[PDB]
This record gives C-alpha cells, sequence and structure tokens, in this order.
C-alpha cells in the first residue's frame, strides 16, 4: 500500500506560503517517479509539475512557477511549497506518482519519439482556505 | 492570376517526420568488401582504404 | 462541461474535446465526485489491471476516429468524472490534462 | 537529357509571382526543415 | 487544324490584364453589357 499522506496548514492569508507534504510508506522512494497534482473546486484537475529522480522540477508555465517543490529522502516525504499564496489557492491537493512512459512514432535514432506520463496512484488532498478567516 | 495557379503545399498530416533510406548493413558490408578488394588490386596489392 | 445522459444497458460512446492533431497516446481517467479519480484506459489500447472490461479502448488506425471511450453496459458506479489527456504528437508536450465532461446515467431503477 | 528537360519544363506554369515577402513562421511546436510561410499572391483578378 | 489555330493565335496580342474587377451595369434597353473597368496604359 503506497499510501500518499498529505498534511497542510489548512489556514492560510494571501500572499505568503504554503506547506504541504507528500508521505510514503509501503514502498519504495527510488523505484519510480512521483509529481503533484492539484483540483480546484469549479475547475478542473491542475498540475504543479512533476519532480524525478534528477530533480529538476519542472514547474507549470500556467502558474508562473510561483510554487516551489521538492523531496526530502530522510522522512520520505514529497515536498511542496507555495510561496505567495495567491487568494485563487483554495482547492484540494492530492499527491500523484509518475510512470516515464515511453511512446515511440518513428525511430530512437533521430529522436523521433517522445516521452508521455503514465499516472497510477493518487492521493486523498486537503483543502485550504486563504481569507483572514482562521 | 488569370489562367495561372500554383501547386503548394498543404498540412502535412500525421506526426511532422523527415524522409529516411534504409540499406541492409550486411549487404552493404560485403558489397564494400568487394569494392575494397579490387581497389586494393587497383591500387598496389593490399593497402590501407578508409572510405 | 459537457453532461452526458445515458440510458442503463447497452452502449454508449463518449468522446472528447480535442482533435487528434497528429498520432495520439490518450489518457482517460475517472474523477468520481469527492474521492481520489482512477485511470482506465492508455496507449489508446492498454487498460490496466483491476478495470472492468465493460470499459474498452479505441485502438489506433493512425487516422479517422478520435479518442473514443465505450461504456458498455453502465451500472450505478460509473457516476463520475471522464477525462480525456491527449497526448497527440502535433501539440508537442500534452502539459494540460483538458476539460471535464460528466455522464449522468438516466433510466436507472 | 538536357534539351529534353527543357522542353518538358517550358510550356509549364511560370512561378514569377511567387518572389514575394514570405511572411514565414515554424511548424514544431516544440523541440526548421518545415517552413509554414503566409504571402500575398495575386488571385484570378 | 488544331495545330493551325495554335500557332496563329500565337503572335497575336495576350489579354491576360483584362481580368480586373468589371464594374459592369445593363446597357441602355440582357445579350449586352455595358461594363466599365480599368486597364493600364502604356506607362
Ligand atoms: C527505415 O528506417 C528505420 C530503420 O531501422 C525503421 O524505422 C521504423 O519506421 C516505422 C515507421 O515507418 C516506425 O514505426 C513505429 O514504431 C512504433 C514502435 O513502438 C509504433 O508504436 C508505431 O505505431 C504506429 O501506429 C500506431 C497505431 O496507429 C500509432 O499509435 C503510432 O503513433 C504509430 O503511428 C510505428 O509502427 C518504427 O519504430 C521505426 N523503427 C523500427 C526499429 O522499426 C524502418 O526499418 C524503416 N522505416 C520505414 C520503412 O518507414
Ligand atoms: C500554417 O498556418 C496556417 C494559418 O494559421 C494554418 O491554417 C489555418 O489554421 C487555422 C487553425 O489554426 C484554421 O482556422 C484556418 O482555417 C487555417 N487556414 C487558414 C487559411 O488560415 C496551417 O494549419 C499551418 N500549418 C501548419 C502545418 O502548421
Ligand atoms: C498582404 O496584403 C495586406 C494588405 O492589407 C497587408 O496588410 C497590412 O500589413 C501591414 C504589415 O505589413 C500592417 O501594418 C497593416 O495593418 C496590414 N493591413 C491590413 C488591412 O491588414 C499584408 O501585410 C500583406 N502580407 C504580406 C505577406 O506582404
Ligand atoms: C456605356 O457607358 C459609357 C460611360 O457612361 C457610355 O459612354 C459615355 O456616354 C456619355 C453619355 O451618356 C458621354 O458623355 C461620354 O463621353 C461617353 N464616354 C465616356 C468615356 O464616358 C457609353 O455610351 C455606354 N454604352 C451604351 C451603349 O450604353
Ligand atoms: C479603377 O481604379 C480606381 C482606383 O481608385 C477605382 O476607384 C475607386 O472606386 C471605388 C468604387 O469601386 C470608389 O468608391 C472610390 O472612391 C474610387 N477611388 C477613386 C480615387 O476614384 C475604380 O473604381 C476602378 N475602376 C472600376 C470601374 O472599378
Ligand atoms: C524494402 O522493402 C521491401 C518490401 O517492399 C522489403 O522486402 C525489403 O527488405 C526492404 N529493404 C530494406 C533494406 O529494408
Ligand atoms: C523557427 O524560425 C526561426 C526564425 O524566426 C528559426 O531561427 C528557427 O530555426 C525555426 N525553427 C525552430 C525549430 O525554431
Ligand atoms: C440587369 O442585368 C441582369 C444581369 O443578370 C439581368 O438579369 C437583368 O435582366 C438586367 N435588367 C434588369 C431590369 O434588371
Amino acid at each position: 500500500q503506497v499510501q500518499l499522506q498529505e498534511s497542510g496548514p489548512g489556514l492560510v492569508k494571501p500572499s505568503e506560503t504554503l506547506s504541504v507534504t507528500c508521505s510514503v510508506s509501503g514502498d519504495s522512494m527510488n523505484n519510480y517517479y512521483w509529481t503533484w497534482i492539484r483540483q480546484s473546486p469549479g475547475k478542473g484537475l491542475e498540475w504543479i509539475g512533476y519532480i524525478s529522480d534528477r530533480e529538476s522540477a519542472t514547474y507549470n508555465p500556467s502558474l508562473n512557477s510561483r510554487v516551489v517543490i521538492s523531496r526530502d529522502t530522510s522522512k520520505n516525504q514529497l515536498s511542496l511549497k507555495l510561496n505567495s499564496v495567491t487568494p485563487a489557492d483554495t482547492a484540494v491537493y492530492y499527491c500523484a506518482t509518475a510512470r516515464r512512459g515511453q511512446r515511440i512514432y518513428g525511430v530512437v535514432s533521430f529522436g523521433e519519439f517522445f516521452y508521455y506520463y503514465s499516472m497510477d496512484v493518487w492521493g486523498k488532498g486537503t483543502t485550504v482556505t486563504v481569507s483572514s478567516a482562521s | 492570376g488569370p489562367g495561372q495557379a500554383f501547386y503548394a503545399t498543404g498540412d502535412i498530416i500525421g506526426d511532422i517526420r523527415q524522409a529516411h533510406c534504409n540499406v541492409s548493413k550486411a549487404t552493404w558490408n560485403e558489397t564494400l568488401g568487394k569494392v575494397v578488394k579490387q581497389l586494393r588490386k587497383h591500387f598496389g596489392n593490399n593497402t590501407i582504404i578508409r572510405f | 462541461v459537457r453532461p452526458l445522459s445515458v440510458a442503463l444497458g447497452e452502449t454508449a460512446r463518449i468522446s472528447c474535446g480535442r482533435q487528434a492533431l497528429g498520432s495520439r497516446a490518450v489518457q482517460w481517467y475517472q474523477h468520481r465526485p469527492g474521492q481520489a479519480p482512477i485511470l482506465l484506459i492508455y496507449n489508446n489500447q492498454d487498460r490496466p489491471s483491476g478495470i472492468p472490461e465493460r470499459f474498452s479502448g479505441t485502438p489506433d488506425i493512425n487516422f479517422g476516429t478520435r479518442a473514443t471511450l465505450t461504456i458498455s453496459g453502465v451500472e450505478a458506479g460509473d457516476e463520475a468524472d471522464y477525462y480525456c489527456h491527449m497526448w497527440d504528437s502535433r501539440s508537442g508536450f500534452s502539459w494540460s490534462f483538458g476539460g471535464a465532461t460528466r455522464l449522468t446515467v438516466l433510466g436507472q431503477p | 537529357i538536357i534539351s529534353l528537360w527543357d522542353q518538358s519544363l517550358k510550356p509549364c506554369v511560370k512561378l514569377t509571382p511567387l518572389c514575394v515577402t514570405l511572411q514565414c513562421t515554424n511548424v514544431t511546436n516544440n523541440i526548421g526543415e518545415l517552413k509554414n510561410c503566409s504571402f500575398n499572391m495575386t488571385t484570378e483578378l
């Protein structure tokens, strides 16, 4: 059971940093890849980006890269930091795996292929409110 | 123009790819062996030849 | 969003919005309202284990048919979100997951 | 062969109006050899 | 006859500039249309 526990403050004010973790258990952390996936009420699922073994966090052009994602191997958790929380950040934040799928339509010599990202196991998510309420 | 039309290129349907020529490596190697043999016979008897 | 009304039984066809510009590799998801979603069909033919046979993928013939999801004998468990995440080569990296469509089964005893 | 090729090319369509300012872009959405060129051309009229 | 017609049509005047938007109205009175249009002069 790879259960992706996530815990956040739950209360946040505009223009500050949000912190939600992604605890991994039941399976190792070097075998596969994990990412972050969110969802806003009234909108479809939104994706914070993806982090792979090389740790070069490929961020979201649709989120201005105003988000900070990382991971820690000691505590065995995936790290997501949301600095400068926008008032639109009232959303649920899941946690996702990342299968480095290979989709080749030509030859491999000429780079006539591309990688498609497959997701298999997802988390449960927590909802946060960004306002003066606390 | 009047009574004038040029055939342009339309959208390339499917993935954008490139023309490619496939030569069996074995056939090419064996034919290169035959040519290099005659080349060595033409130029001396047996000499270093780099294609 | 596209609310689809489908009678119980028989067959249902779910086609998504984005056109298959070039060869496509679609991903279909099941976002039940409230709980965590799952994946149904990937690589346009490969359906992962733990999925009922009532959902069949759409093989690619390099053209023609779009990214269609087939429902064979809908039941009470299919009231959820269908997501067409298509990796068309022409559109480059499919960073976006696309929109959302909802099926709301009618004629349900 | 030169004469035959030239003769078979004489009656076909001449492309002197193709010389024009080509406002041209790329076709590869992500990471040339395929240039989407938009330009002006004289129609029938 | 085809070849004769072709060869004699060659040296005479080509009318490629006649293709233009003919602003044409009904002649004073169909079968006859009074058209005013544009033409390139010597210059
Ligand atoms: C000459 O060049 C090389 C010499 O080794 C080699 O190229 C092959 O070209 C074909 C295309 O003509 C490639 O075909 C693809 O291979 C992948 C492999 O996973 C398939 O997935 C592709 O499937 C197609 O059809 C699917 C269903 O509609 C689509 O979803 C998909 O996008 C594709 O359109 C497709 O078959 C092939 O990979 C290469 N390389 C090899 C090793 O075969 C070939 O010998 C020659 N190529 C020619 C004659 O085009
Ligand atoms: C090259 O550019 C043209 C013009 O943008 C593309 O054709 C148009 O595409 C739009 C959609 O993006 C259509 O609404 C138009 O009807 C198309 N034609 C015209 C006359 O504008 C064309 O697809 C591009 N080619 C490639 C391969 O990128
Ligand atoms: C084709 O002809 C049109 C005629 O209008 C050109 O349009 C103008 O282009 C300039 C830039 O070159 C713009 O500043 C104008 O506003 C355009 N006018 C209109 C009404 O669109 C167009 O540029 C020409 N294209 C080419 C390739 O030369
Ligand atoms: C076709 O139209 C032309 C232009 O209106 C006519 O010629 C002109 O007729 C006016 C009188 O209506 C004269 O004052 C002009 O001098 C004429 N020529 C020019 C250069 O305008 C012409 O007669 C019309 N043909 C018919 C048969 O209707
Ligand atoms: C020949 O070319 C002239 C170029 O100006 C055309 O003149 C214009 O015609 C439109 C109607 O088609 C008028 O609204 C403009 O005011 C005209 N401009 C001027 C400066 O006169 C003329 O129409 C063309 N010939 C024909 C018969 O269409
Ligand atoms: C060329 O194509 C034919 C089939 O048309 C095939 O039998 C042959 O092996 C091909 N040759 C190479 C070198 O791929
Ligand atoms: C696109 O056009 C630019 C010039 O505007 C050119 O330098 C470039 O090579 C073209 N192709 C790509 C892949 O960017
Ligand atoms: C005017 O011209 C048109 C051209 O089609 C013709 O049909 C019509 O009979 C003419 N006269 C009138 C009175 O409209």
